[PDB]
Order: C-alpha cells, then sequence, then structure tokens
C-alpha cells in the first residue's frame, strides 16, 4: 500500500507552471512520465480542461503501482531488450524527442554505469527508482 | 505607441501560407490541437499583441473552426475562424534549443514572432536566419559582452557549440579573412535605437582582444579613443535613441589573427548639418556642444567668452539635459581620447576654438536696415561677431562682407548688391554648419594619417554601421540617399545567397537551373541610372536656372514611365512621388529637394576660411574647387561616395547584422509585436527564411543522412555489400519519394524541404513500436529536468517562506 | 538588544531556551530563520541553547542578502511570459508544495492578506513581506 498522491500533485504543476489547469499536450507528457498510456480513444473521451483533482483520480485509476514502467520493459514477458546504444540514441532522434543532448546524456547518466549494448530493464528500473 | 498606420502595414506583411491539420483522417480534431491566431479581444485590445494561441475545439469543421484561446489568458468562450485566419504552431519546442530560425517546423509569422520573443525574455538577443544575425535591442546590460565572454567566444575550441552572437560574426570574418586570404565585411543595419552602433562597438572591442599582446597598441587606442569622439560629434538625442548617430559609418581594420588592431581607416557620410541650426522639441544638438560647454574648465570659459547651455540660439533651451548622460564625465572621456588620437593640447584647444566660434556665430543677430531692404548686423552685437571670428581664425572683416555683401550677374555685368536680412541669416547660417561638418571630417582625416598603412589596404575587415530602410511620414532628401544606400545593400544581399548556393550546386553536379533570384536592378536604376534616374533628374534640375521642386518631379513622371518602379502621387502629384523599393512602396516630397541638394558652402566664403593664418582652420576645405557646380551637389557627391563605398564591399565576403528595436519605450523585455514585424519585413529577415527553404535546400553527407535515415529502409542502410552513395540511392528509391523530392550529388545528398519532412515521417513510421517506450522515457526525463529547476530556487523559497512565517508573528 | 534579552527570558527554562522558541523570539526580533539556520544550530548544540549559543542562533538569522531579488526568484522562474504577475493559485501551489512548506490555508491567509485580485504583483509581495 504505497500513496503516490504527494508525488502526482507535484508533477501536474510541474508541468503546469504551478496551475490548477493543465493543457492538453503537457497532460499528455504528465501522464507518460508516469508511464501512463492511453489510446486515442481514451484520449478523446478525456476533458477538454482538465484541473489538478481530474488528474490526481485519472493517476490512480492508471499508474502501475507494480510495474510504472511496463512500456519500456514488462517483467510478464520473457523479453530475455538489449540493444545498441548509438542506434537508441538514433531512434530517440528518429521520434522528435525534445530531449537535448545534455538530456540524453541526463538519460545515459541515470541509467547507464558504462558504456556498453543497453539493456531496457536497465532504463526502466532506473527511471522507477527515480520517480 | 502603436500608431494605426502602424497597425495597417503590419497587416500588409501579414500572410497565411500552409495550410493547418488539425483532423485526422477520420475528420475528428486532434484533441488538444494548437494553433496561432489574429482574431481575438485581446488583439482588439492590446496593440502590442498580434496573434494569440487557441485551441481547436472538437466538434469543429474543415471550413470554420471552433477554437478557445489558451495563451494569453482568456475567457474559455468558444468562438469561431475562418481557417485563412489560423496559423499552424510549433506547440513543444524549445525555443532556446537551436540558434536558427530556419530550423523549427513551421515559420510562419506568429511563429517566428514567437521564437524570437521567447529567446528574448531569457535574454537571448541573438538568432540566425543564414545568413543573417538578428539582435534584438534589450535596452539594459546583459552582461553578455564582457571581456569574460569575449574570451570565450574566442578561445572556445568549437564555437558553434555557443548561441549566436556577435561575437560569432567577429571570429567567423577573423578566420576566413586568414583563412583564405579574403577580406570581409561586416554590415550592421536597423532602425534608429535598434542597437547598430552598440553592436559595432562590442565587435570592435572583440578585435582588439588579443591572446598574447599587440606591440601596434598606439594605433589600436588611437582607433578604439575615436569611438568617443566620432559619438560627440557626430551624435545627438532623438525622441527614437538618446545617442542616434547622425551620419554613416564605414572602417577597414587590419586584425592580427589572434586579435588585435594595427592599422585603420575611418569614413563618415550623410551628416545631418541642419541639426547643428535647429532642433524638434524634446531633442538635442550633437552631444559635443553640451558636453564643452558644462565640461570647460573656468579658464576656458573665460577664455572663449562661454555662456551656458541655455544661452545659445543654436541650442534648443529646453532640452539641454538627457536622463542618463553625465555630458561632463563624457567631456572628459573625449578629451583623453582626442589625446589619445594624437592631437596636441594646442591643437585640442584650436579644436574647440572652432567649436566656441560657431556657438558664437549663432548668436549675432541680424537686422533690415532700410534706406532696397539691406542687412545689417546689429551694433549691440557686432563685438560677438568678431570674437566668433576671432575664434573661427577668420577674418572679420571679410566674412563680414561675405555675408552683407551680394554678386548678381544681369545682363552679363557684375553689379553689387547687399543680401537681406533673411538671405544674410542663411549664410551666417551656412558658415555655421559648413563650418562643423568641415571640423568633424578634418578630425578623422587627422585619426586616418595616424593609424592608416602606409601603402593602402592588402587584405581588411570592413564594418559598415548606416541606416537601414527608413519610411516616415513625410520623407525628404535625407530619407532618398539613405534608401538607395540600402537598395546596393540588398543587392549584395541577394547575390552573395545566389552565388553561394550556385557555386555548391556546381561543385556537387546538381543543376542550378531551378535556382530563383528576385532582382532588384531596375529600382536601383530608377534612383540611380545616368541620363534615366531620380538622381539624374535631380542634379539637371539644380544645375538649371530656375529648377524647381515640382519641375524635377514632373521631369521625373514624364522620363522614368518604362519601369514601374516610379509611380506619381495620387494626392498632391505636383511635388510628391512614390519609389517601388524592395521592401514597398515608400513617399517622398520633393518639397525642397533643390535646396537641399545645393547646401554646400561654396564660392568666396570658402577662398576666406582656407587664408586663415592657422593651420587646422586652412585644411578643413583644403583643396575645393573655387566657384553652380555638379562637384558641390549633395547629391552628385553622394553617389560618388557610394558607388566607390559599394565596389569595396563588393570586393569583400559579407555578414550581416540586423538588429531589432522591440519598443519605442526604451524598455527591457516589453515585446511590441506590430512594430517588431515591420522591422522582419524592412530587414528581409523573413524573405532570408524563404530564400532558404527554395531548391533542394536540405544538404547531408552520404554517412549523415545514414546515420540520420538508417530506418526508413534499414534493410538498405545495413548492407556492407553497397557503397554509401549507392546506399543513400537504395533507401530514397524504396522510400516513395518522388525523383523531383531529391538528388544525389558527388559527396551529398540533395533534397527539398518538403522531402526531408516526408522521410522524417516515413522513418517515424516504420519506427511506431518504440512510439510508447520513447515517449515514456521522454517524459520522465523531463519531469526530473523541471524538478532539477525548480531545485536551484529552492534557496530563495525558504527565505520569502521564512518572511512570511516572521509577519504571521507580528500580528 | 534588550528585546533579545526579554523575549529570551520570556521562553527560558532553567537558562536553556528551545529551538522552537528561539526562532519565535527571532522573528518577534523582525528576524526571518528557516529550517537551515535551525538544523545549523540542531548540529552544534542540540535542541536547547545556553543565552550565549541564542545570540549565536540570532546572528545566523540576520540573512543581510535579502532583497526582493533574492525572494522573487521561484515565482519569477514561474512566470512564462515574464509579466511580473503570477495568479493566487500559482504561488499557493509553490508555496506549500516545496522548501518549508506553508499549508494550504497559511499561504492563501498570506496571499489574501496582500491583495484581493487573483494576480499578483510577486516583487511588490516579497517587498511587502521583506518590511
Ligand atoms: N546590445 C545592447 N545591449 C544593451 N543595451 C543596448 C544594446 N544595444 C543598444 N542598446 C541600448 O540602445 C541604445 C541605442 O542603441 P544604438 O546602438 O545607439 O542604436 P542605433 O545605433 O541602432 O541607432 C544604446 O544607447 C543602449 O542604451
Ligand atoms: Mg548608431
Amino acid at each position: 500500500a504505497s500513496d503516490m498522491e504527494e508525488k502526482f500533485r507535484e508533477a501536474f504543476i510541474l508541468f503546469s507552471s504551478c496551475s490548477d489547469h493543465i493543457e492538453m499536450y503537457k497532460f499528455f507528457e504528465l501522464m507518460n512520465s508516469f508511464g501512463i498510456i492511453l489510446t486515442n480513444d481514451e484520449k478523446a473521451a478525456l476533458p477538454n480542461d482538465i484541473n489538478m483533482d481530474y488528474w490526481l483520480n485519472f493517476a490512480k485509476k492508471h499508474y502501475n503501482y507494480e510495474q510504472p514502467f511496463k512500456h519500456i520493459n514488462n517483467v510478464n514477458e520473457q523479453n530475455t531488450v538489449q540493444i545498441k546504444i548509438d542506434n537508441f540514441l538514433g531512434i530517440m532522434k528518429a521520434l522528435d524527442t525534445r530531449l537535448t543532448e545534455s538530456d540524453l546524456n541526463i538519460l545515459l547518466q541515470i541509467t547507464n554505469p558504462e558504456n556498453k549494448t543497453l539493456n531496457l530493464k536497465t532504463v526502466s528500473q532506473k527511471l522507477t527508482e527515480s520517480i | 505607441a502603436v500608431t494605426n498606420e502602424e497597425i495597417k502595414t503590419a497587416s500588409k506583411i501579414v500572410r497565411r501560407v500552409s495550410n493547418v491539420e488539425a483532423f485526422d483522417k477520420s475528420g475528428s480534431v486532434f484533441k488538444g490541437y494548437q494553433i496561432w491566431t489574429d482574431i481575438s479581444p485581446t488583439i482588439e485590445n492590446d496593440p502590442n499583441i498580434m496573434f494569440v494561441k487557441c485551441v481547436v475545439q472538437q466538434g469543429s469543421k474543415k471550413e470554420k473552426l471552433t477554437v478557445v484561446q489558451i495563451d494569453p489568458p482568456g475567457t474559455g468562450t468558444p468562438y469561431d475562424i475562418d481557417p485563412t485566419h489560423a496559423w499552424n504552431c510549433n506547440s513543444q519546442v524549445d525555443p532556446m534549443s537551436f540558434g536558427d530560425i530556419g530550423l523549427l517546423n513551421h515559420t510562419n509569422i506568429p511563429c517566428v514572432l514567437d521564437f524570437l520573443k521567447h529567446r528574448y525574455l531569457k535574454n537571448q538577443i541573438y538568432t540566425t536566419a543564414v545568413p543573417l544575425i538578428v539582435a534584438i535591442n534589450p535596452y539594459k546590460d546583459l552582461g553578455n559582452t564582457t571581456n569574460e565572454w569575449i574570451r570565450r567566444y574566442r578561445d572556445t575550441a568549437d564555437h558553434t557549440k555557443l548561441p549566436p552572437h556577435v561575437f560569432t560574426c567577429a571570429r567567423e570574418a577573423l578566420s576566413n579573412l586568414h583563412g583564405v586570404n579574403k577580406s570581409q565585411t561586416i554590415i550592421v543595419s536597423g532602425e534608429s535605437g535598434a542597437g547598430k552602433t552598440e553592436a559595432t562597438k562590442q565587435i570592435m572591442r572583440y578585435f582588439a582582444s588579443s591572446k598574447s599582446g599587440n606591440m601596434d597598441l598606439r594605433i589600436q587606442t588611437a582607433i578604439m579613443a575615436a569611438n568617443p569622439v566620432l559619438e560627440a560629434f557626430g551624435n545627438a538625442k532623438t525622441i527614437r535613441n538618446n545617442n542616434s548617430s547622425r551620419f554613416g559609418r564605414f572602417m577597414q581594420l587590419v586584425i592580427s589573427h589572434e586579435g588585435g588592431i594595427r592599422y585603420g581607416s575611418v569614413v563618415a557620410f550623410l551628416l545631418e548639418k541642419s541639426r547643428i541650426i535647429t532642433q524638434d522639441d524634446n531633442e538635442r544638438s550633437y552631444h559635443i556642444f553640451y558636453q564643452f560647454l558644462k565640461g570647460a574648465n573656468s579658464t576656458m570659459k573665460s577664455k572663449f567668452g562661454l555662456k551656458g547651455v541655455t544661452e545659445y540660439k543654436l541650442l534648443n533651451p529646453n532640452s539641454t539635459e538627457v536622463s542618463g548622460v553625465d555630458d561632463v564625465k563624457d567631456f572628459e572621456e573625449v578629451i583623453e581620447s582626442l589625446k589619445n588620437m594624437e592631437l596636441s593640447e594646442s591643437d585640442i584647444e584650436v579644436i574647440f576654438s572652432i567649436v566656441a566660434g560657431i556657438l558664437t556665430l549663432g548668436n549675432v543677430r541680424l537686422i533690415e536696415k532700410q534706406e532696397s531692404d539691406a542687412a545689417a548686423i546689429m551694433d549691440e552685437d557686432m563685438g560677438v561677431f568678431n570674437k566668433a571670428c576671432e575664434l573661427m581664425y577668420l577674418d572679420p572683416e571679410l566674412i563680414k562682407r561675405e555675408i552683407l555683401i551680394k554678386v548678381t550677374v544681369a545682363g552679363g555685368t557684375k553689379i553689387e548688391g547687399r543680401w537681406n536680412k533673411n538671405d544674410a541669416e542663411v549664410l551666417k547660417s551656412s558658415l555655421c554648419k559648413a563650418m562643423y561638418e568641415k571640423l568633424f571630417l578634418w578630425i578623422i582625416r587627422h585619426l586616418n594619417s595616424r593609424i592608416e598603412p602606409e601603402g593602402g589596404f592588402k587584405t581588411f575587415m570592413g564594418m559598415l554601421d548606416i541606416f537601414g530602410f527608413e519610411v516616415f511620414k513625410n520623407n525628404s532628401l535625407e530619407q532618398l540617399f539613405i534608401n538607395i544606400t540600402n537598395e546596393m545593400l540588398q543587392k549584395n544581399f541577394v547575390d552573395i545567397v545566389f552565388e553561394r548556393e550556385s557555386k555548391l550546386y556546381k561543385d556537387e553536379g546538381i543543376s542550378t537551373a531551378e535556382l530563383k533570384y528576385t532582382s532588384n536592378k531596375e529600382v536601383i536604376n530608377v534612383l540611380c541610372e545616368k541620363g534615366k534616374s531620380v538622381l539624374s533628374y535631380l542634379e539637371d534640375q539644380c544645375l538649371a536656372p530656375g529648377g524647381t521642386d515640382e519641375k524635377f518631379v514632373s521631369s521625373c513622371a514624364t522620363n522614368l514611365k518604362e519601369n514601374n518602379k516610379f509611380t506619381p502621387a495620387k494626392v498632391a502629384s505636383n511635388k510628391n512621388f512614390i519609389i517601388q523599393h524592395t521592401i514597398g512602396p515608400i513617399q517622398y516630397c520633393a518639397e525642397s529637394f533643390l535646396l537641399k541638394n545645393k547646401d554646400v558652402l561654396r564660392g568666396d566664403l570658402v577662398e576666406v576660411i582656407k587664408d586663415s593664418p592657422n593651420p587646422i582652420v586652412q585644411q578643413l576645405f583644403e583643396g575645393q574647387v573655387i566657384e553652380i557646380a555638379k562637384g558641390s551637389l549633395i547629391g552628385s557627391q553622394f553617389l560618388n561616395q557610394l558607388t566607390s563605398l559599394m565596389n569595396l564591399i563588393n570586393s569583400t565576403e559579407p555578414h550581416f547584422i540586423r538588429c531589432i528595436k522591440p519598443n519605442e519605450n526604451k524598455k527591457p523585455l516589453e515585446w511590441c509585436e506590430p512594430k517588431i514585424l515591420i522591422q522582419l519585413h524592412a530587414l528581409s529577415i523573413l524573405e532570408a527564411l524563404v530564400l532558404r527553404q527554395l531548391g533542394y535546400s536540405y544538404r547531408r553527407t552520404f554517412e549523415e543522412f545514414l546515420y540520420q535515415y538508417k530506418f526508413v529502409d534499414i534493410a538498405a542502410a545495413e548492407d556492407s555489400s553497397v557503397e554509401n552513395q549507392n546506399k543513400c540511392v537504395n533507401i530514397l528509391k524504396l522510400s516513395g519519394l518522388s525523383e523531383s523530392m531529391y538528388k544525389i550529388g558527388k559527396s551529398m545528398v540533395f533534397l527539398k524541404q518538403e522531402g526531408a519532412k516526408i522521410l522524417t515521417k516515413i522513418q517515424r513510421e516504420k519506427l511506431v513500436e518504440w512510439e510508447n517506450c520513447v515517449s515514456v522515457i521522454e517524459a520522465a526525463i523531463l519531469k526530473h529536468k523541471y524538478k532539477q529547476k525548480v531545485n536551484k530556487n529552492i534557496p530563495s523559497l525558504l527565505r520569502v517562506q521564512a518572511h512570511i512565517r516572521k509577519k504571521m508573528v507580528a500580528q | 538588544e534588550s528585546d533579545v534579552r526579554i523575549y529570551f527570558n520570556e521562553k527560558s527554562s532553567g537558562g536553556k531556551i528551545s529551538i522552537d522558541n528561539a526562532s519565535y523570539n527571532a522573528r518577534k526580533l523582525g528576524l526571518a530563520p528557516s529550517s537551515i539556520d535551525e538544523k545549523k544550530i540542531k548540529e552544534l548544540y542540540g535542541d536547547n541553547l545556553t543565552y550565549e549559543q541564542y545570540l549565536e542562533y540570532l546572528s545566523i538569522c540576520v540573512h543581510d542578502k535579502d532583497n526582493v531579488e533574492e525572494l522573487i526568484k521561484m515565482f519569477a522562474h514561474f512566470d512564462n511570459n515574464c509579466t511580473g504577475y503570477l495568479t493566487k493559485s500559482q504561488m499557493k501551489n509553490i508555496l506549500t508544495t516545496w522548501g518549508d512548506a506553508l499549508t494550504d490555508q497559511e499561504a492563501i491567509d498570506a496571499l489574501n492578506a496582500f491583495s484581493s485580485e487573483d494576480n499578483i504583483d510577486y516583487k511588490l509581495f516579497c517587498e511587502d513581506i521583506l518590511q
């Protein structure tokens, strides 16, 4: 039994610049920062003006408390998960990542020890520790 | 304050190009889709704002969008806009994350304004639009041009990893100069108060910073010392700029490859003579008069008979004080600088003797003596007159006769007569103006005699600090000359862009038949072609007995039909006309054109000055021809200067700094979107984006293309059998792009912008199973980033929370 | 200076003063101590201070470097359009989330005292509380 309300609240105002409401684009990032992924249908079902209370309730319902970053690496699936570091960086850049090279170094600071081949389970574990 | 004429012209620059993609294939609105629009009560109520950001609402239709404004804050009210009033938005890009505007997905006008604005509000005032550097005046010291920043931009191994800066331009210009032995010119333009002279001095200081010393410090010190001296004699407080340059400045400099100026040469042109006679309200004359009258010591005031700043006809008695300007401290610096220019103390005393004599002469009053109507010096002021001529080392009796005695030719006989009061005042005034102008130019000639190289310049760094295009209510002759200058610089800009693109295509084997070029040849000719131009017919009319403004205009309209670039005025067609300048139509008033064009001291007065016993005063007019001839006409002299100057500039590699004034209140962090957009247009920044995007604007080496586009067809890209150049062909053939969207060069893949955007989407489609993984990784890192930024300011927050709990106790 | 001694004597017990009472005094004297200051004197002298140490504590709490410019940093950080204003909700979330967080009611009371308008010139808010 582990309460995330305080973390959910802080994150909201980090992405909303401390306002009690949040723009739809910033809400997608917020939910994505806790591993939450919505279908385009579930997206269209959302309110047009999302406020804090709405988000706190959605987060309780959608956060994967057991596996917050399932969508990076799922332990239920036998992924035995390990791809090349420069390809990883290529894919991130292909998909128009807002991570600057400093951020990608932040990412590599959190998830890489040694210049190995990067394991996604490591990524998922490391981000889980930093929540 | 934002004029309704400024809203009118800003709204003409506004265009809508690309379509908004607010709907999915289903025809449903993308959840949260954002656009810019110019329809908003925020915009009707706040003239600083031209666009707002909105969300398109579920349910809109392709032909009439329903939107709700989100930035600036609004009401939540839905309302409807036609799609031609919606513009794409770069919704998730960090404007600080890169330096050129053209890297934005959408470069429409509201997107450009918002990108510059957010950079500027973070004190990043420099942005490129290759080959242009945009510099926005922050109206405060940002601290970004100190010696520490010079050393940073100079000594950093890879300066492209620093943000754009005027020092990036100084470094790249000096590097090319010493890299391929090619002269360079840095051309700084913009409207009044936009920051051109500050930028110029910042670049000069960079060039003066040597890594390990400058044996020619004596010459560099004289060159740098000239900045306060040129500002004192040539700059004035206007309503738009407390330190307005009233001349254009061209410099040549010789600079060692590690810094340090070894030689130079200065040129001032287009000095506003009239300013020394009268000034509009809330405006001053040239700083030097106020520096001198307030700064001179008691012995110098007594020697020259100086009175106070409020006691001179030639000085507006009500504007003598400028906030933030200590004319006494400025004078001390000017005196120190003149010494650093190797003027002796005797030289400096002559200089200020002449300045005091011009002021004193302005205070001589004339009267109508009727016994025809003749002029005379008020007897009360005859001593003031004599002291004025003594201060100028001029013969008092001969100067008197030239101001009072006229010689007319009637029939074919010389008839002595007398100037009336009005004409004699004009002559007294023109002597004041001519002595001041020639003294300014004499100081520059002295400077040049100490800093120039013996045999001329081999390779040199040029710098031009000049008015950009000027469009005022009343445009007069001064504006014509300025706007002709900027047509010449426009051509230098369009030529170098074309030259450089054509060379790259040719070196790479790509066909240049697709290249575009927007000539301004026709408009330069309508302004300057000999015999068939405005400047030609201004000269002819000046050199004609019974020439008139209206005859000048008339002769122009009748003879310049064969090109659209001349347009007569619908309203007041007799003494007004319009030119189709590259930036749009500009309306000039020919009133007084012939007067202003002839405002050159000539004739016997010049011979009296040349006969002064003082060696400096003899040199003021050294070598002037005796006389009305075209060699004495401002417009004819100006075109010779210009042609000479552009031949020099065109022989160099140019760099373009385009300065922007973001508001008319001299304030920091204040952004007036209509005034800025008008400048984006007059500086060709929007055009530079267009120019760059055209044709095959995306180029990458085979292995760059492959590092960037591996996953378009990961098979063809990881085939060790085929060569890099051949991999690119494979990938491109299998991508689905039309042959028209790309070409393969010697060493590079050429793509049209649209082709590169398609290929980017194609690659993302092949990587769809990473979308969710990358989304979560990205968002989680951004949350961490946003938290680290907060943590920096927490100590400050503790202080706020602490004082709140203090005030709670005190209650 | 006598106020110093007088306030100490009202709160003293057995010659020593608790840190919570020393902080209360220090505010009566117009100082603004924070948990950082209370941690400093705890590391040195524990939870109860002799008069001499209570004066040392008052020294730590002077914070001369306090000024409008140093206090507004966090509010400016969230003022993206650089208007000089934040809403009351924005400043409430900031004051109640990070640092020596106030309670919701404490944050409201402080904002509602300074102004009755939703948008608050935060430079002036900080100048007002610095008095
Ligand atoms: N880069 C700058 N940094 C700080 N202040 C500037 C800067 N550029 C201009 N200013 C301020 O604007 C004023 C006018 O700038 P100036 O360079 O004289 O404009 P211009 O030469 O274009 O007419 C300066 O005196 C200065 O107060
Ligand atoms: Mg200037």
